[PDB]
Parts: structure tokens; sequence; C-alpha cells
């Protein structure tokens, strides 16, 4: 008992001081972002690892080092057209300012007449999504290894007044050591107080988002619950062929658990997936600590997860640099840069 | 079972976010 009360009552002082120093580092790069730290022709383009609304992420090779990265290429023109300037600007501004062991590191970013570019660390493990579906589901200890990384990641982002808004296996890359690197900060926003945009993945949307209520940090804790349920079950708690059926399941107030879920899991999950904001874990007087101290996390050495001293229960096949076996195949499109600058004013700060 | 209902649905693929 008493050794864990000196350990617990001291871990917390280290954490209060870690976070303060993290808020300073973040604020420095947030009030003064790095711009134009590379150029397109410095990388060879090999293969598409993924796509989104305005372009794609590609495996690329930096010719001076031969280091492989993942480059996100967005077409400025489609961004303007879809009225997402602000969201694309938040994404880069936030990635370039953040810093944590489970956040994808942004190395360089730049722009040319046509496109925006973000060059990030390559995670050759591919997305959690891909191994979750292949295998069916993860065991609770396997799910918990991942969940703990998400819990601390949000503790970080929320301390920075950030909200992530797109938790789901698709956005959780697996690195060479089997740990998580969260990507796709397209929906992230720095915010004190309330925000209103209806966005996110249907399955992971919190009720107060569906109901146009105006919402905060807490929608991320709802999402953590959806993630832990999907990881542990092989399917999400709310699904259906049409989104409008998903939304009504989410607001009904009601969830069913597989017979294989432990009681501790079910109880952690009943408190994350709580419609009543006064009752949802992550959102009470004690905050994240209600989740950390929950019985399901009894085996979790929170400090050892931060320091990556715990064994990943799943280290992927690593067939050397520049290999993409852990990724799906996509149609390739040639990158075309124009001789005319598009949307210069709209993207000045990028 | 709930797992067969899921596998037979159209939400087992890579999922896109919305923007209302
Ligand atoms: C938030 C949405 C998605 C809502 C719908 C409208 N567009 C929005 C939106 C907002 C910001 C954006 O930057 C974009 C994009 O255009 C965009 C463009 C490309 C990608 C993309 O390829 N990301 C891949 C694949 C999708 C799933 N997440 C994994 C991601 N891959 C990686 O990030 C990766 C990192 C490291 N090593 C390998 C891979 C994602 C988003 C974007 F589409």
């Amino acid at each position: 008992g008493n050794a864990a009360a000196a350990k617990k009552g001291s871990e917390q002082e280290s954490v209060k001081e870690f976070l303060a120093k993290a808020k300073e580092d973040f604020l420095k790069k947030w009030e003064n972002p790095a711009q134009n730290t590379a150029h397109l022709d410095q990388f060879e383009r090999i293969k598409t690892l993924g796509t989104g609304s305005f372009g794609r992420v590609m495996l690329v090779k930096h010719m001076e080092t031969g280091n492989h990265y993942a480059m996100k290429i967005l077409d400025k023109q489609k961004v303007v057209k879809l009225k997402e300037i602000e969201h694309t600007l938040n994404e880069k501004r936030i990635l370039q300012a953040v810093n944590f062991p489970f956040l994808v590191k942004l190395e360089f970013s730049f722009k040319d007449n046509s496109n925006l570019y973000m060059v990030m660390e390559y995670a050759p493990g591919g997305e959690m999504f891909s191994h979750l579906r292949r295998i069916g589901r993860f065991s609770e200890p396997h799910a918990r290894f991942y969940a703990a990384q998400i819990v601390l990641t949000f503790e970080y982002l929320h301390s920075l007044d950030l909200i992530y808004r797109d938790l789901k296996p698709e956005n959780l890359m697996i690195d060479q050591q089997g740990y998580i690197q969260v990507t796709d900060f397209g929906l992230a926003k720095r915010v004190k107080g309330r925000t209103w945009t209806l966005c996110g993945t249907p399955e992971y949307l919190a009720p107060e988002i569906i109901l146009s209520k105006g919402y905060n940090k807490a929608v991320d804790w709802w999402a953590l619950g959806v993630l832990i349920y999907e990881m542990a079950a092989g399917y999400p708690p709310f699904f259906a062929d049409q989104p409008i059926q998903i939304y009504e399941k989410i607001v009904s107030g009601k969830v069913r658990f597989p017979s294989h879920f432990s009681s501790d899991l079910k109880d952690l999950l009943r408190n994350l997936l709580q419609v009543d904001l006064t009752k949802r874990f992550g959102n009470l007087k004690n905050g994240v600590n209600d989740i950390k101290n929950h019985k399901w996390f009894a085996t979790t050495d929170w400090i050892a997860i931060y320091q990556r001293k715990v064994e990943a229960p799943f280290i992927p096949k690593f067939k050397g640099p520049g290999d993409t076996s852990n990724f799906d195949d996509y149609e390739e499109e040639e990158i075309r840069v124009s001789i005319n600058e598009k949307c210069g004013k709209e993207f000045s700060e990028f | 079972t709930t797992y067969a209902d899921f596998i037979a649905s159209g939400r087992t693929g890579r999922r896109n976010a919305i923007h209302d």
C-alpha cells in the first residue's frame, strides 16, 4: 500500500511539471510556426499508403539521407472548393507544434504553386485498422496496451486546449516497435470553451455532436470508449448500413456487450459511453485520473507506457526500409505542379 | 450474431469522416 501512495503521490508532481513545460514548448511553435522547411524535388515518390478528400499520403525517399517518410499531398484548389481552408490550416499548425511519443512527428512541410505538403515519420506497421479486421479482434491486454497510449495522448492534447475529433483505428498507425502513432489531425482544433462543427466518423460521434449541442474535450473520451469497444469486440458498439441509423443508436443511451468482455471492461465502457456529460469519465472533477485509476487499467504502468518500456503484444513483420506489406494498395495519380500560383493568400501561413 | 451482422454490413471497410 504505502509504497504505491508515495509512488502515486509523486508520479503526479512529475506529470504536473511535464505538462507545464509541454505547454511552453507548444505555445512557442504555436505562436510562430515553421514554414517552408523543404521542397518536392528533394524526395522520390514511390507509393500511395492512403488517401483522403484533397489528395493522398505517399511513401517517399529523401535523397540526401535515403530516409523514408510519409508525405501528405493536398491540392489547394479542392481544399478551397470544399471550404476546409481552416481545417487544413489547423492540421499543419497543430502537427508542427505538438510533441509526444504517440503522435506522428512532422519532419518538414512546404508548399508550391499547386499543393500543400507534410512530410512525416513513416510507420511501416500500417494502420491498427488493418490488423484489427484481419485478426477479428484484440484480447483485452492487447486492447489495453493501445488504450493507455490514447489516454495519455489525450491528456497531453487536452492540456494544450486541443481536441482531436477523429479517433478510430484508421488514424492509429503502428510503428516498428508496435506502439501507436496517431495521424490525420484534419479535424483537430485549439479551443477554450465550446465548439459546434458537426464532424467526425459516424461510429465514433458523441451524442452532443449529433444533437448540435455545442461540445468540448469530452467528445474525445466518448470516442476512446468506442475505440476500446471496437478493439476488444472486433466491431463498434453502434453500427448499421446508413449513418442516420448509427446516430439514433448513439443517442438512445444504450449499449450491449459481448459475453466475452470482462466486467471491468464493461464498467469502464459504461462510464466512457455516457450520454450524461455530468457522469462521463474524462469529464468529472478528477478528469483523466478516473480512467487511469479504473480497475480495467490495474495492470498498467502508466510511466512505463509513456517511456515505451512495455512490450508491444504485436510487433509487425518489418521487411526492411521502404517496404509496404502492412499497407493496402491504391490507384496512383501523377503529381502535377502548375506554373500559376493558386490560392496564395488563402494559404500564406502554411 | 452481432459479429455476422457486422461482417455482412457495408461499414467494415476503411471509414471516412464527414463534414456535415
Ligand atoms: C476531416 C475530413 C477527412 C472530413 C471529410 C472532408 N475532408 C477532411 C480532411 C481534413 C484534412 C485533410 O488534410 C484531409 C485530407 O485531404 C487527407 C488526405 C490524405 C489522407 C491520408 O492519406 N491519410 C492516411 C490514410 C487515411 C487513414 N489515416 C492514415 C493516413 N496515413 C498516414 O497518415 C501515415 C503516416 C505515417 N506512415 C504511413 C501513413 C488523409 C486526409 C481531409 F480529407
